[PDB]
């Protein structure tokens, strides 16, 4: 098969596998065995942003965005325990992975909306009575999207949250109450939805694979400013395995 | 000097508030280093005043 | 100000007993941490775990007490993580494993006894410097 | 009005003692007994809603109990502070020497 050397330079580090179109099995669950996720894998293929109106009269439409920063996108190495629920539903808990990657996207006009695209403990659940998994099964979640930059990080006149300056320094004595945005760092906790609509199984081998549709919040700047409502769309695949 | 003046009124009787009460703000003012002439800077134009402020 | 009798007198073990050093086992300890230390531990550092430093308060809070010479000693011989819990021989130079860390080879117990001397004589000279790093350069 | 919430922490007892929530991890290296393999335990069972609930992790050895029963005293518990816990900060705060 491919060995890195194959693949370095390529791109294909950042694709998330695909699956045949022979696919379209089930994966038959038993709910008396535990299961895992032991590889989940989301590939982004469109990023929007929810244009801001002057006026909250006229409908904002998420528009398309130009990727800035290369192929450094996709989430992987997903994992955590696949529950099934009372009602036959299943519950994925993401425990760990490369489960962030902060994105840089460009409006028209040229602005820059950096995001931490991510599903850091994503809970995602199935409709109910999933005896097996198949092409019409969902899941659906939310998940946590902490501050983009961390509490360490320095603006780029040395002012923090946990480390740096607290004022502005370059201007000794000017009023301190205009800068209290700027100068007070703090830390956004917000809450993110996804959906993950499957496509293809292959219920020999427990592996899925389809679109996944997400909404998060992007960088606020440590506070500084109000984020924006980001839309990533793109594919992913996973393997399931009792565990 | 106002340390001087400070504690000349304290050894004779006045509260904290009185002895600090007692110093001329024109002396304090004089203790403040944005009227130190070593404080600036080649291209920053003007009068004190346009820095720091006006002294109120 | 000189090294004298007194700097070079430090704690032998646990019990309260100490042993004092002559100037050439000084040297001699100085040279061998050199020798087979320093690459990790110059200035009482560490640097390849910032965490624990070779201060004579951090050496007598480890497991088993290392802030005297039967405790450097046995740690050169046979190293523990901090709380006593771990051997980390296969990471960690010491008489042990001499075979993947070669300068150990030709330590005498005499050596290990200079490089524990040096140890706990460095900070009653350098005090807080010693173990400070690069604030205190 | 805006607050930065860690200076805000060292106004509770988080500024006093270890906090089981929200400290890291090396700062359990300025008591015997509690570093590498306890304060990876606490940390990994975090958070507590009392200082005493560290005696309930799972798996401990006595002396391991009898080492957190000793140093209770210098433990607290606070509110779990996002902007401490994020990053792995616990494990690594981008403080060395
Ligand atoms: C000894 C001469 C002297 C001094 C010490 C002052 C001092 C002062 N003036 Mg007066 N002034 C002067 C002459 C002087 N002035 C003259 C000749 C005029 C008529 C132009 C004025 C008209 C004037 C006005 C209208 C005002 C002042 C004000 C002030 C105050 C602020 C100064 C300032 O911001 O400078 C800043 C100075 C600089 C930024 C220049 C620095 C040196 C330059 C860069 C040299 C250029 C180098 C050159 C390119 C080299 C090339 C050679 C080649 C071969 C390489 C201060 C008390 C201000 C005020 O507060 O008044 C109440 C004010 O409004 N001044
Ligand atoms: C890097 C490759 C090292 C060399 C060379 C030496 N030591 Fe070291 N030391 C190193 C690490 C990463 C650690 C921490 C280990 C852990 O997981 O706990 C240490 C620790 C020590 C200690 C304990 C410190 C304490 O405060 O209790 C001592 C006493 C010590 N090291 C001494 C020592 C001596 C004498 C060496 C020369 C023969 C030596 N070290 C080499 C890394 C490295
Ligand atoms: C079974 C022991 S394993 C052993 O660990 C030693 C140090 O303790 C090393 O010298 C040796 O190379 C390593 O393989
Ligand atoms: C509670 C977490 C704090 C960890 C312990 C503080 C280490 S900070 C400490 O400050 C001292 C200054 O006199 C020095 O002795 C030393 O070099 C320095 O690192
Ligand atoms: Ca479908």
């Amino acid at each position: 098969t491919l060995t890195y050397d194959d693949i370095v330079g390529t791109g294909l580090a950042n694709k998330c596998p695909t699956l045949d179109d022979t696919a379209r099995g089930a994966y038959p669950i038993d709910s008396s065995q535990t299961y895992r996720i032991a590889r989940l894998c989301l590939q982004p293929t469109t990023f929007l942003v929810k244009e801001e109106p002057k006026n909250k009269r006229q409908e904002a439409e998420f528009v398309p965005t130009k990727l800035v920063t290369r192929e450094t996108t996709s989430l992987d190495q997903i994992q955590g325990e696949l529950k099934v629920n009372s009602d036959g539903s299943l519950t994925f808990v993401e425990e760990d992975g490369i489960d962030f990657q902060p994105v840089t996207v460009q409006m028209a006009g040229g602005e820059r909306i950096p995001l931490l695209f991510t599903v850091k403990n994503l809970v995602a659940s199935t409709q109910p009575n999933v005896t097996s998994i198949t092409t019409s099964t969902d899941f659906k979640g939310e998940f946590n999207v902490p501050s983009y930059r961390t509490a360490n990080f320095l603006d780029p006149k040395g002012r923090g949250l946990a480390s740096g300056y607290d004022s502005a320094i370059a201007l000794p004595q000017a009023k301190e109450e205009e800068l209290a945005r700027a100068n007070v760092k703090r830390f956004s906790l917000t809450k993110g939805q996804i959906s993950l609509n499957v496509a293809k199984v292959d219920g020999r081998t427990g592996e899925i694979a389809g679109t996944f549709e997400s909404e998060q919040l992007s960088d606020d700047d440590m506070g500084a400013h109000e984020p924006h409502e980001v839309k990533i769309q793109g594919v992913f695949y996973a393997s399931i395995e009792p565990a | 000097e106002i340390n001087r003046r400070v504690q000349a009124s304290l050894a004779s009787g006045a509260t904290l508030e009185e002895a600090w009460s007692a110093i001329p703000e024109k002396l304090a003012f004089y203790d403040y280093i944005g009227n130190n002439p070593a404080k600036g800077g080649l291209f920053r134009t003007g009068p004190m005043n346009k820095g720091d402020g006006i002294a109120q | 100000a000189e090294l004298t009798p007194e700097v070079l007198t430090v704690p032998l073990n646990s019990e309260g007993k100490t042993i004092t050093l002559t100037e050439k086992q000084y040297l001699e300890g100085k040279r061998l941490f050199q020798y087979a230390c320093a690459s990790c531990h110059v200035g009482g550092i560490t640097k390849t775990n910032p965490s624990l430093d070779l201060r004579t308060e951090t050496l007598a809070l480890a497991t088993p007490p290392r802030d005297n010479i039967e405790g450097l000693v046995d740690y050169m011989k046979n190293p523990t993580t901090y709380d006593g819990e771990q051997e980390i021989a296969e990471v960690h130079p010491s008489l042990r494993s001499a075979d993947i860390f070669p300068k150990m080879r030709n330590l005498t117990e005499k050596d290990l006894v200079a490089i524990a001397g040096h140890i706990l004589v460095e900070p009653k000279i350098l005090g807080d410097k010693w173990g400070g790093g690069k604030v205190y350069y | 009005e805006l607050v930065n919430v860690v200076d805000e922490k060292l106004g509770t007892a988080y500024g006093e003692k270890i906090d089981l929530n929200n400290t890291n991890i090396a700062a359990f290296i300025q008591y015997r007994g509690l570093y590498p393999t306890l304060a990876k335990l606490i940390v990994k069972n975090a958070p507590y809603e009392s200082v005493e609930d560290v005696l309930n992790i799972p798996g401990l050895t006595e002396r391991q109990k009898q080492i957190l029963r000793e140093n209770l005293e210098h433990f607290t518990v606070t509110e779990v502070e996002t902007a401490l816990v994020e990053g792995g900060d616990r494990y690594n705060n981008g403080l060395y020497k």
